[PDB]
């Protein structure tokens, strides 16, 4: 049980940080007076809830690796697990893109922003994100492919369930590429406008002589992209290193606790809210 | 004419301030301490209220 | 002969100064070796009243100690239940720039005023259940900074045109006008007996007026800058002021001289609201350092800090019961602290 | 206790109705954009608000107008009913998007008072986050005052002797290089204040406005747009 | 109470020299930005000069930039205007105005009404 102990320690080290950080962020965004209802707070709350659900889905691989509870089918577990956490990651990803949408609009339509982004459209938006993420991975239950290498820690489900390139090229074009495209275009426009304004400020200061959201999105994609490239490689032509698959999958899972840590330990005003809520907790 | 009326008004206002029955500030301090020790057993914020009679808990 | 008048005024004010020094036989903090310090006070936000879009600029408590009026700069006069956090009323104001609100001692009426330069009065206990403005008081020529009901019919109104006034609401005219101040009277306080009231101005002077005879009974000048906030001591003898000097001052009317100076080295923002607890042992002070302080009024020490607001504390009140203290602020929430 | 429960239910119904109305009002409140208009007796700010107004009569203290440009509501306060002291009622405007500042650019003796007012507004601890859309008014009269001689701008501002024009627009100010050298000297006089303080929190947006100018609504529009953009880019701290 | 008394002045022929001194009592003199404001006859008031809390930051209006010089001492609570190369345009009442608040760089001191922390006055005639 040397590899078993190593993998279960990795899984525990993921899941305790995941559940603690997401519980903390959920209680913060539920108890914050000023940060109660924004145009981005709904999406950030959805990210926190999705990653908490990632944690409550990642609790059961620990049990199967240590205490081993199995259902009657005994193989359906990955069929739910490798489904559900996958959907949750999609629920995370698109929500970040949705953030990258509205802040883009907040810069592009700055005076009509509250006319374009209302809380009703937020509720419709998170509903559409969850529905679309669940709909894309449904053919996994139709035996048209494995929807990702989550659940490969179950020793049965890796070599018995085979990915399909039709399914992979279906979900990458429909779920994996468009989120990255929306984020890339929106942060391109944000940084272009920031360069124009920095040019203006620098010019006026020349005439008279004598990024917590960015790092959340960036860290998400650079911790998540190895999983995409190795997933597409292993689903394209028949060559799959097991260790690299495990490494990339749990690296992709690992951003779920990274987002609360990056947000709380990197922002200033959210850190002030964190300290004030911790004081109201202790006192 | 206006300056004389302003002088009368200001002198009489400062004069009404002038003939005021002042009391030594030691007695003022004594009166404040007497009033605060009158309500020392009564103020809901000098001593915190028990939670049963608090209408906010 | 203006120089002769100036030296005459200097002679009489030196007579006042010598009378105050004759009063100042011993300082207050010297006599109080035997008093027990209050020690430690902490107060927690029992209810966060969130309903205001813009910065809250005024509040007034109720005499029932439960129904508080609040005024914010979006144009809403919201009457809240402090117990069950229920917005029993929310008036849209005619002009959103209001800087003061009043709650009648009977509880039947509220009032507001500000840069509209008009004191509007709204009838809470209307027959139909829809609150309507009763009458507008349109005699001031500056702005409006503080108003208080003496009763359901007599209201005293501080203003930016240097003059306080007292009005008959049913008539609509000023029963009297107090015109002794030099600039921008910002806060007025009522005595318990409602026979005489105090008011601090931007001329750094806090002045005691008689209600019935319409004259300035006394003048106090200890502060160095604009006075923003005044309240009587609960007995009616003393009163404390909060000025833009970043210090509070406790004067006593019977001695015509300041008694305490509540200040510290590390506080460099002007007091925006002040209040006295029911015993008067606690002086509560809003601030522009985003947090309130609470002081022991009998030793000039910081009893505690009320830090919960993201912006400056624009208003501050304590119940007649003395159980709660509400602090509104410019971050658009009130917070009620026990 | 049953009628007590009815009383609590009626209270909850009142709170629900009030909060629904407050959402209905919060939408309009965030939709509209507040503009504190500031000026003097010399500065033609009434003319400027007239061009955004024309292109009932009340004496309720302060003028408070509405204009609209590309379906955005602009709600502009002229506070003209108070005393000439302004250090307490100016604190009410810490949350306005943009302070308009109209200046009579022709009267050089009044300009030191105008720059002193501008420097007070810039460095006020409650106006340190509000950008100022400076409207240097009466350029067609400043052209007369400089081309006519007999009014010694160098004797009103001694720094004008050692000043040179940095940049110019070609058709409208570019007919004469003297008045242009005058007008940017006025502009830079305010800008020397604006760049002396304020760590990206607020900016001056100076405009050369004639006696009549129909485009001031669009200038306020395109500057408030940049103001909202710059604060959105300022929560990112890319600096 | 707060007082701001001005000493100096009188009558001086054009081209002369003078030095006004403001003794200001009733506050911490160091914590405030002090100002010199004049009132020519038949006019309103108009700000002439100002000096910051430590004396480092100094400004004058666009007429007296080279001629006059503002200075202050905070252990003496005194504010000086050293007037040189005087002019018939310099005949005015001179007030040492105080900025209304401490620890701030914003001032409102030119007001045609009775501003509270303006000095009593001094006829300076040329």
């Amino acid at each position: 049980v040397n590899f078993c102990l190593l993998e279960v320690l990795i899984i525990v080290f993921l899941t305790v940080l995941i559940i603690s950080g997401n519980i903390i962020v959920i209680f913060v965004f539920h108890c914050a007076p000023l940060l109660n209802h924004h145009t981005t707070s709904y999406f950030i709350q959805t990210m926190a809830y999705a990653d908490l659900f990632v944690g409550v889905s990642c609790v059961v691989p620990s049990l199967s690796l240590l205490h081993h509870p199995l259902p009657v089918e005994e193989s359906l577990t990955c069929q739910i697990f490798g489904f559900v956490v996958s959907v949750l990651k999609s629920v995370s990803m698109w929500s970040l893109a949705c953030i990258s949408i509205d802040r883009y609009i907040a810069i592009t339509k700055p005076l009509t922003y509250n006319t374009l982004v209302t809380p009703w459209r937020l509720r419709l938006c998170i509903f559409l994100i969850w529905l679309y993420s669940t709909l894309v991975f449904l053919p996994s239950f139709f035996h048209w492919g494995k929807p990702g290498y989550h659940g490969d820690v179950f020793q049965w489900c890796a070599e018995s369930w085979h990915t399909d390139s039709y399914f992979t090229l279906f979900i990458v074009m429909m779920l994996y590429a468009p989120a990255a495209l929306i984020v890339c275009f929106t942060y391109f426009n944000i940084f272009r406008i920031c360069q124009q304004h920095t040019k203006d400020i620098s010019e006026r200061q020349a005439r008279f002589s004598s990024m917590v959201l960015f790092r959340i999105t960036s860290v998400f994609y650079i911790l998540w992209l190895p999983y995409i490239i190795y997933f597409l490689l292993e689903s394209s032509t028949g060559h799959s290193n097991r260790f690299a698959s495990f490494l990339t999958t749990w690296l992709a899972i690992s951003n779920s606790f990274c987002n609360p840590v990056i947000y709380a330990l990197s922002d200033s005003t959210f850190q002030r809210g964190l300290k004030r809520l911790s004081g109201a907790m202790c006192t | 004419t206006a300056s004389i009326a302003q002088a009368r008004k200001l002198v009489e206002q400062l004069k009404m301030e002038a003939n005021i029955d002042r009391i030594k500030v030691s007695k003022a301090a004594a009166d404040l301490m007497a009033y605060c020790e009158a309500h020392a057993k009564e103020d809901p914020l000098l001593t915190p209220v028990p939670a049963s009679e608090n209408p906010f808990r | 002969e203006l120089d002769q008048l100036r030296q005459e005024a200097e002679q009489l004010k030196n007579q006042i100064r010598d009378a105050r020094k004759a009063c100042a036989d011993a300082t207050l903090s010297q006599i109080t070796n035997n008093i027990d310090p209050v020690g430690r006070i902490q107060m927690r936000t029992r209810r966060t009243l969130r309903g205001h879009l813009a910065k809250i600029y005024a509040m007034h408590w109720g005499t029932d100690s439960r129904l508080l009026v609040s005024a914010s700069q979006d144009g809403k006069l919201i009457i809240w239940d402090s117990y069950t956090t229920n917005k029993v009323h929310a008036i849209p104001l005619r002009s959103s720039w209001v800087m003061t609100c009043a709650y009648a001692p009977s509880g039947n009426y509220v009032a507001c005023g500000g840069l509209d330069n008009i004191c509007s009065i709204y009838n809470l206990k209307t027959r139909e259940g829809n609150v309507r403005v009763s009458r507008e008081l349109a005699g001031h020529t500056g702005y409006l900074s503080c108003c208080r009901f003496l009763d359901d019919n007599q209201i005293v109104t501080s203003s930016g045109d240097t003059t306080c006034a007292l009005w008959d609401i049913e008539t609509g005219q000023q029963t009297t006008t107090f015109t002794g101040h030099t600039g921008d009277v910002m806060s007025l306080s009522l005595a318990p007996d409602t026979r005489l009231f105090v008011s601090g101005a931007c001329d750094a002077s806090a002045k005691l007026w008689d209600v019935r005879e319409g004259m300035c009974r006394q003048t106090f000048t200890g502060h160095e800058s604009d006075i923003n906030a005044i309240c009587f001591f609960p007995n009616g003898n003393a009163f404390a002021t909060g000025s833009d000097d970043a210090t509070c001052r406790l004067f006593d009317l019977r001695a015509d001289q300041e008694l305490m100076t509540y200040s510290h080295d590390n506080i460099i923002c002007g007091i925006t609201s002040v209040s006295f607890s029911k015993s008067g042992r606690l002086l509560l002070a809003g601030y522009d350092d985003f947090n309130c302080n609470v002081w022991d009024a009998l030793k000039a020490d910081r009893a505690g800090v009320l830090a919960g607001h993201d912006n400056r504390v624009s208003c501050l009140g304590v119940t007649d019961d003395g159980m709660a203290v509400a602090t509104g602020s410019w971050d658009s929430f009130l917070k009620i602290w026990n | 206790t049953e009628d007590q429960r009815n009383e609590e239910k009626a209270q909850r119904e009142a709170n629900k109705k009030i909060e629904k109305q407050l959402q209905k009002d919060k939408q309009v409140y965030r939709a509209t954009h507040r503009l504190l208009l500031l000026g003097a007796d010399n500065s033609g700010k009434s003319t400027i608000v007239k061009q955004m107004r024309i292109l009932s009569g009340g004496t309720s203290g302060i003028f408070e107008t509405k204009f609209q440009v590309d379906k955005v509501n602009f709600h502009m306060f002229d506070v003209g009913g108070q005393r000439d002291e302004r250090r307490k009622w100016i604190q009410c405007f810490n949350d306005v998007t943009a302070i308009i500042f109209v200046v009579d650019s022709s009267d050089y003796n009044r300009l030191q008072e105008a720059l002193n007012l501008f420097k007070s507004i810039w460095n006020n601890r409650w106006l340190r986050t509000i950008s100022v859309i400076l409207f240097l008014n009466k350029q067609d009269l400043l052209a007369e005052k400089v081309l006519a001689g007999k009014s010694k701008i160098e004797d009103y501002f001694p720094e004008f002797a050692r000043y040179t024009t940095p940049e110019d627009a070609t058709p409208e100010p570019g007919e004469d290089p003297r008045v242009t050298r005058a007008k940017y000297f006025i502009r830079d006089e305010f800008l020397r204040i604006s760049t002396a303080s304020g760590d990206g929190r607020h900016y001056c947006y100076p405009h050369f406005t004639c006696a009549v100018d129909t485009e001031n609504a669009r200038r306020i529009f395109n500057d408030c747009r940049d103001i909202i953009q710059r604060m959105h880019l300022r929560q990112y701290e890319l600096l | 109470q707060v007082q701001l008394q001005e000493s100096g002045g009188g009558l001086v022929q054009p081209g002369g020299s003078l030095r006004l001194s403001c003794a200001a009592s009733g506050f911490t003199f160091s914590n405030y930005k002090m100002n010199w404001v004049r009132q020519a006859p038949g006019k309103g008031l108009e700000w002439v000069s100002d000096i910051s809390q430590s004396g480092a930051s100094i400004s004058y209006t666009g007429s007296v930039k080279g001629r006059f010089t503002i200075s202050r001492d905070n252990a003496k609570n005194t504010l000086y205007l050293q007037m040189n190369s005087l002019k018939p345009e310099d005949t005015a009442v001179y007030y040492c105005a105080r900025c209304p608040a401490p620890f701030t760089r914003d001032c409102f001191d030119v007001t045609s009404t009775t501003y509270a922390y303006r000095g009593q006055g001094t006829q300076v005639t040329v």
